[PDB]
């Protein structure tokens, strides 16, 4: 029933004040919390932190589950468009995963409060040279995932943290592998599948690579570019395999440029060969983003 | 009408970049610079309003230059109106800004890197 310890990591009980909510999953909790300290250079500071937990009614495996991820943050390292791995409780109490607070609330309801007219932040409204911004730091951060060697299988903008300053930091690690010297993860027992942002490859044989990554990436672009938008809508995810093996792919969001677009259906490709790298990815986003900033003109028209 | 040649504020060779360059030095909305563009006829206001950098076109036709819905005999008196009159949200313009007044207002570049 007991936890490894690891000292370099390991964060003192008294340390931290649980507070106010942040989400609620089925058997997971995130809470905000003080937690003076956790910065090594400002020994006497409290720092505003969020903190991963279980409900009480959690399982065995339930726990092995938030170990798994926890340790997945650890080997990922640190990325300025990674959430942050701070520190965990793992000793005589129950488990406490310590992580950078992001103020902005996750990538969805960030986008959704950010909308043109009709909870909202209208003085925060997202332009399109934002929303390229917000693809482009998830590419980023994407192409580090992929370059120590480790699948996300989660991409989702309700995965995504957006900080107080703008940036966008990829979360939620409980799906994520190590496929180090073997590149590809072959899932073995069902599970919770995120039907709606899989490649039809790992909806059917339950196998993921860095392409089907590539491809939750192209969701996930649908969701920016729709503002927070509900992927393949109207549909039920049991139709969705058989849609998506006969063609059928989510239509442009205005928002959205048709090289954009291009891009987003590049990534849903049905071969998964022929989608771009995150590498790719980065630089063709780089090019766009740096077009788009070189090239906006405020409008006084109106 | 060619007398914004002389002012302190207009720039007769000037990248966006360079504009940049130069606002970002001095971070006080109605910051601001005018500056030709390639295109003839063209030049472009570039300001700080809100805490960001904008630029905006300015065209010239004939006898009149040209901002959004706005017309005006020279580019002084476009300058000399947008002064007491809000260009951008309640924006006036206040600090013309070239490399002797960055001298002065401006954060310092720095010489070490
Ligand atoms: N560091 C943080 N700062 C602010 N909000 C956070 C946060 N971490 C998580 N949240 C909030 O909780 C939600 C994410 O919870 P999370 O995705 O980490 O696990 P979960 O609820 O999805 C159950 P499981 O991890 O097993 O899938 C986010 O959508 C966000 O609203
Ligand atoms: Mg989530
Ligand atoms: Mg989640």
């Amino acid at each position: 029933f007991e936890l490894p310890e690891d000292p370099k990591w390991e964060f003192p009980r008294d340390k931290l004040t649980l507070g106010k909510p942040l989400g609620e999953g089925a058997f997971g909790q995130v809470v905000m919390a003080e937690a003076v300290g956790i910065d090594k250079d400002k020994p006497k500071e409290a720092v505003t932190v969020a903190v991963k937990m279980l409900k009480d009614d959690a399982t065995e495996k339930d726990l092995s589950d938030l170990v798994s991820e926890m340790e997945m943050m650890k080997m990922i390292g640190k990325h300025k468009n990674i959430i942050n791995l701070l520190g965990a409780c793992t000793q005589d109490g129950p488990l406490y995963v310590i992580v950078a607070y992001a103020s902005k609330g996750n990538l969805r309801e960030y986008l959704r409060a950010r909308r043109p007219p009709g909870n909202r932040v209208p003085e925060e409204q997202m332009t399109f040279k934002d929303l390229v911004s917000c693809t482009y730091q998830l590419a980023r951060g994407m192409e580090y995932l992929a370059s120590q060697k480790c699948i996300h299988r989660d991409l989702a903008a309700r995965n995504v943290l957006v900080t107080e300053n703008n940036v966008m930091k990829i979360a939620d690690f409980g799906l994520a592998r190590d496929i180090n010297n073997i590149d590809f993860f072959k899932e073995t027992t069902n599970g919770r599948l995120p039907v709606k942002w899989m490649a039809p490859e790992a909806l059917f044989d339950r196998v993921y690579t860095h392409q089907s990554d590539v491809w939750s990436f192209g969701v996930l672009m649908w969701e920016i570019f729709t503002l927070g938008g509900s992927p393949y809508p109207g549909i039920p995810v049991e139709e969705l395999f058989k849609l998506l093996k006969e063609g059928h792919r989510m239509d442009k969001p205005a928002n959205c440029t048709n090289e954009l677009y291009m891009m987003m259906r590049d990534c849903w490709h049905a071969v998964p060969s022929q989608r771009p790298t995150f590498k790719q990815l980065v630089e063709d986003l780089d090019r766009i983003l740096t077009l788009t900033t070189n090239e906006e003109y405020l409008d006084l028209s109106q | 009408m060619n007398a914004h040649e002389s002012k302190e504020w207009y720039h007769a060779s000037l990248t966006r970049a360079q504009a940049e360059h130069m606002l970002m030095r001095v971070p006080r909305d109605g910051a601001f610079l005018v500056r030709k563009r390639n295109e003839p006829n063209s030049y472009a206001i570039s300001f700080r309003a809100e805490g960001k950098i904008k630029h905006c076109r300015v065209q010239q036709e004939g006898q009149t230059v040209m901002l959004g819905n706005s017309e005006f005999d020279s580019l002084v008196d476009l300058i000399s109106y947008y002064e007491k009159h809000p260009l951008y949200r309640k924006m006036k313009l206040r600090y013309p800004i070239n490399e002797e007044a960055l001298e002065k207002i401006g954060t310092a570049e720095p010489d070490y890197g």
